[PDB]
RNA sequence: GCUGGUUCCAAUCGAAACAUGUCGAAGCAUGACCUCCGCCGAGGUAGUCUGUGAGGUAGAGCGACCGAUUGGUGUCCUCCUGUCAAACUCCAAACUUACAGACGCUGUUUGACGCGGGGAUUCCGGUGCGCGGGGUAAGCCUGUGUACCAGGAGGGGAACAACCCAGAGAUAGGUUAAGGUCCCCAAGUGUGGAUUAAGUGUAAUCCUCUGAAGGUGGUCUCGAGCCCUAGACAGCCGGGAGGUGAGCUUAGAAGCAGCUACCCUCUAAGAAAAGCGUAACAGCUUACCGGCCGAGGUUUGAGGCGCCCAAAAUGAUCGGGACUCAAAUCCACCACCGAGACCUGUCCGUACCACUCAUACUGGUAAUCGAGUAGAUUGGC
RNA sequence: UCGACCGAGUGGCUUGCUACCUCGAUGUCGGUUCCCUCCAUCCUGCCCGUGCAGAAGCGGGCAAGGGUGAGGUUGUUCGCC
């Protein structure tokens, strides 16, 4: 477990050509996917987003702890079939180094991790559901904003009158 | 650079756009230009002979004759004058 | 004596409107006192504060 | 804002400074109200407590004299009143009124009495295991009843099991 | 080829801490750059504009290549759906740059641009800002463009190489700059508003001035929806009824273990019960209705300032005192103080002009002359 | 009461990194003796919660006034007993 404060800024140059870099570990995100596959996104009255409030990275160790805690909390409360669908839509582009093993000597890092780069305004995840279960997708993000780096907003993107008053 | 050879960092000058590929026209190879004449040096990447060193792309020299078929042009490097050898193909008169 | 001032600031999203009222002697000083309350109330720039009418 | 208390018949209400003083046939009670830009003054037969400011800090201590003031009418004519009830398990708990103090003995067996001393005008009568404690005024009153309960706390023991003690049992309403 | 030292005054110019070679990296040579002398004789180009050219970084995009990188279907299968690139590009700046013309500035007695020759010094650099590459980071390593320190005074900044003003002959009178105007301390306890109660704060930049994710019915301001004098919101009082203890299950399942249903009357209103509660009924509430009262209520969006989060070693700080409708913060505004800058009198040096054998005198010009380490040149004690 | 993943920090006690200070020398480790301090508190005081009957605990809050000792192995610091 080493801290994103290592990794979290964009100081670096992009670094993804995988024909130039070996070595680099499988993503720990399961799915990108969840709630309904088999449903369009548009057959949902209530659309809800994430939005990342500054620029960073995030490694996809802290997506998945993301994503899980918020998927979890969906099937939880609305039922692990139920009826709603949500996208993480950013990937894990970014390969991240360190130098580990001399000291600065050769300092270029050996390969780590990967993260994914998010532009502040950005929407990273989007939950699609019913009237009814908005206050559970709500609640599903505010568990997914305290597992990554930045401060994030929670948007409902469609059918806000629709939902309270 | 990792190298000093003449061709080091020239991948896009010496590049044509993918629709300015193949054989040049002929019309500007056998342009004739003038002593005293202004011309630019740009390489014609489909044209391999009476090349310069690809240094002077970009260059706007003065004609001061012939050698063979190529032309001499005389050019001013930083504050250094060099005669360079370049055929019609990789010349453009100027205005 | 009340004067009535209606504008709008930059705001997230849309931009916003207002109506307000101050105590100024004069309708001069009654904008100055919009222009004066809103640079602190909400940290605005007197450009940023846009005035249409005072009545 | 500005807020009118009538007063009520048979009671008087004098202000000098930040001071009122409110007589009636059960007592006389003084407070000191002291906020910023909050005026109370007695105008003929109604109180007046007001303020050139709106503020939610100012409306609260408005609101706060209001029925500091309306709880001092009650005091001097109706008089306030708390009941209480004294319960022990195994050792007989004496409650007396000595002097100034309600002195306990014997609570929870302990050889050493335990002591509170009364606040103000308060008065405390005992008949049998009960208790009433009464007075003009509401803070005093108030507090003597409480430190009366506060005063048979146990912190060391499961008070669940452990409920011997005085307790408050009516508490007073206007 | 390493350390130390190398003794009088003044005037002009004024660096390099980089490139190539080197048993070379604590050195040297050759260039770059500084300076002096002779020659040449009319152009030159540190700025801008325009024209004729060069370019593939930022950004963007990829059914435009390429390589990464999602899911769902329709029989490996031409739609839909989710993402990327220093070593990708269908695109594509700002910008840098070759040449020419124009304006500007400069040069033709101060000879520019250039040519030839004498003399060096220098080849440990540093910082800020912008762009970087490496690195968890560094008062870190290594580039790049630029300005500064080095070799740059004086005025600010508590102090302080490179942050701000500012480039400076002597002397003198003014007026400003940065930054200040409650006292220390020159000039305001200035004006019109508003916010903050935390001494927050009184801290531009920074190794140097911390404070984060996450919280906040602390408080101020600006919206949107709904309800309300046909009485809202809250509280208090009263009423929450009958079929009926619904059916099934079960020994009994009585609103409330469980399954299913969830009808019907009397009504102003009251669930085949929303939650406690019982072994099961009691019993307490909620829904729902009426009364009392009387004026706003309620949901939600955005913004400002503060609060929590917040632990270190000899004595706590914003330079200090201390400050709270400020001496804090934000929006404006008014008058001042304050440099060697700028203006101005006289003088000095230097360059040049006129006169001359000679600035030896005399007169004239400098907005476009006056700081300087190493070093080059020259008058003098 | 224990508390993973992930995320945000504080300290400057370890270790590593850097090469800014000193090579015309700032005397080493461990121990000792003597003084002052910090709090992230081991005990003591006052509290809160408890899977608090009591007793004995466990966990937490305020709090640095005082205390925190003697021995066996090892140069040891540390650590074991
Ligand atoms: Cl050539
Ligand atoms: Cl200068
Ligand atoms: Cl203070
Ligand atoms: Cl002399
Ligand atoms: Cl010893
Ligand atoms: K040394
Ligand atoms: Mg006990
Ligand atoms: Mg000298
Ligand atoms: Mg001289
Ligand atoms: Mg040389
Ligand atoms: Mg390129
Ligand atoms: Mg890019
Ligand atoms: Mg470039
Ligand atoms: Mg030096
Ligand atoms: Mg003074
Ligand atoms: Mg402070
Ligand atoms: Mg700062
Ligand atoms: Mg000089
Ligand atoms: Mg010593
Ligand atoms: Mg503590
Ligand atoms: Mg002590
Ligand atoms: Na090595
Ligand atoms: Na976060
Ligand atoms: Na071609
Ligand atoms: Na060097
Ligand atoms: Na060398
Ligand atoms: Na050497
Ligand atoms: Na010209
Ligand atoms: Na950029
Ligand atoms: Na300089
Ligand atoms: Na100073
Ligand atoms: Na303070
Ligand atoms: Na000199
Ligand atoms: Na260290
Ligand atoms: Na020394
Ligand atoms: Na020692
Ligand atoms: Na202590
Ligand atoms: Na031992």
């Amino acid at each position: 477990d080493k801290p994103a404060s290592m990794y979290r800024d964009i100081d670096k140059p992009a670094y993804t050509r995988r024909e130039y870099i070996t070595g680099i570990p499988g993503s720990k995100i399961a799915q990108h996917k969840m709630g309904r596959k088999q449903k369009d996104a548009d057959d949902y009255p209530v659309q809800i987003s994430l939005i990342v409030e500054e620029t960073v990275q995030l490694r996809h160790g802290s997506l998945e702890a993301s994503r899980l805690s918020a998927n979890r909390h969906l099937i939880k409360e609305l039922g692990e079939e139920g009826d709603y669908k949500m996208t993480l839509r950013k990937f894990p582009h970014q390969v991240l180094r360190e130098n580990k093993q001399d000291g600065m000597r050769a300092a270029f890092g050996k390969i780590v991790g990967t993260a994914a780069r998010v532009q502040a305004g950005e929407q990273l995840f989007t939950a699609y559901c019913n009237v009814e279960d908005a206050e559970h997708v709500k609640e599903a993000f505010r568990r997914a904003y305290n597992k990554i780096t930045p401060s994030c907003r929670i948007k409902v993107e469609r059918g806000e009158e629709l939902l309270i008053a | 650079p990792s190298s000093n050879g003449p061709l080091e960092g020239t991948r896009g000058k010496l590049k044509n756009k993918p629709r300015d590929r193949g054989t040049s026209p002929p019309q500007r190879a056998v342009e004739e230009f003038d002593d005293g004449e202004k011309v630019h040096l740009k390489i014609d990447p489909s044209v391999p002979n009476g090349r310069f060193h690809p240094r002077f792309d970009g260059q706007t020299g003065t004609v001061e004759g012939k050698q063979g078929d190529a032309y001499k042009v005389d050019i001013v490097d930083g504050g250094k004058e060099k005669t360079i050898i370049v055929t019609a193909a990789h010349l453009r008169r100027q205005e | 004596s009340t004067y009535t001032v209606r504008g709008s600031f930059p705001a997230r999203d849309g931009p916003q409107q207002f109506e307000k009222e101050v105590e100024a002697p004069n309708e001069n000083v009654a904008e100055e006192r919009v222009y004066s309350d809103f640079g602190s109330q909400h940290n605005l720039k007197r450009t940023q504060i846009t005035i249409e009418e005072v009545a | 804002p500005r807020v009118e208390l009538e007063i009520p018949e048979d009671v008087d209400a004098e202000q000098d400074h930040l001071d009122i003083t409110v007589e009636g046939d059960n007592g006389s009670v003084t407070r000191r109200l002291w906020y910023p830009d909050i005026d109370v003054s007695v105008d003929g037969d109604t109180v007046v407590i007001e303020s050139d400011e709106d503020n939610a800090k100012t409306m609260s201590t408005i609101g706060t004299f209001q029925s500091h003031i309306e709880n001092m009418f009650h005091g001097v004519t109706e008089g306030w009143e708390y009941g209480m009830e004294v319960f022990y398990s195994h050792f007989p708990m004496q409650v007396n009124v000595e002097g100034d103090e309600v002195v306990i003995e014997n609570f929870l067996g302990e050889k050493a009495p335990r002591r509170t001393t009364i606040h103000g005008d308060t008065d405390v009568e005992i008949d049998g295991e009960e208790l009433t404690v009464s007075g003009p005024d509401i803070e005093a009153v108030g507090q003597t009843a409480a430190d009366i309960e506060q005063l048979t706390r146990i912190n060391d023991k499961d008070v669940r099991v452990f409920q011997d003690g005085v307790y408050i049992t009516r508490k007073p309403n206007r």
